[PDB]
């Protein structure tokens, strides 16, 4: 079962991940069964 | 597998059922018909197989999209969300005490 959390914010930085903190809540739970040892990014 | 083969070397057909609570609405439910709602009394409640007893009231809680049901520090249910009203519903123990 593949359990994707994610969280969005407005920033204004440029340089990396701003300071703080915030929870990210589940939004998906697919139920895959495929074994998972890499992934990727896609822009 | 042959016919005349001793019913310890006879095929059978076997079939394993597995159930499962995901982090995900729960959609497989049994055929119990189901019932209205009662507030502001004590009842035997079962919600999607979450079974108690106590007082059903309006809650001012903010359950997330997901959330089904809340829990106190015993870890009882303190409030759940209606399968059938998207409502959050918070649960008093039937009143009681020393006699
Ligand atoms: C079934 O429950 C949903 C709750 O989201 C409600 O919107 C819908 O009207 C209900 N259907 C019937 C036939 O009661």
């Amino acid at each position: 079962y593949f359990k994707i959390y994610s969280k969005h914010t407005p920033i204004n930085l440029v340089r990396d991940l701003p300071q703080g903190f915030s929870a990210l809540e589940p939004l998906v739970d697919l139920p895959i069964g495929i074994n998972i040892t890499r992934f990727q990014t896609l822009l | 597998f042959q016919p005349t083969n001793g019913v310890g070397y006879q095929p059978y057909r076997v079939v394993v059922l597995s159930f499962e609570l995901l982090h995900a609405p729960a959609t497989v439910c049994g055929p119990k018909k189901s019932t209205n709602l009662v507030k502001n009394k004590c009842v035997n409640f079962n919600f999607n197989g979450l079974t108690g007893t106590g007082v059903l009231t309006e809650s001012n809680k903010k359950f997330l999209p997901f959330q089904q049901f809340g829990r106190d520090i015993a870890d009882t249910t303190d409030a759940v969300r209606d399968p059938q009203t998207l409502e959050i519903l918070d649960i008093t123990p039937c009143s009681f005490g020393g006699v």
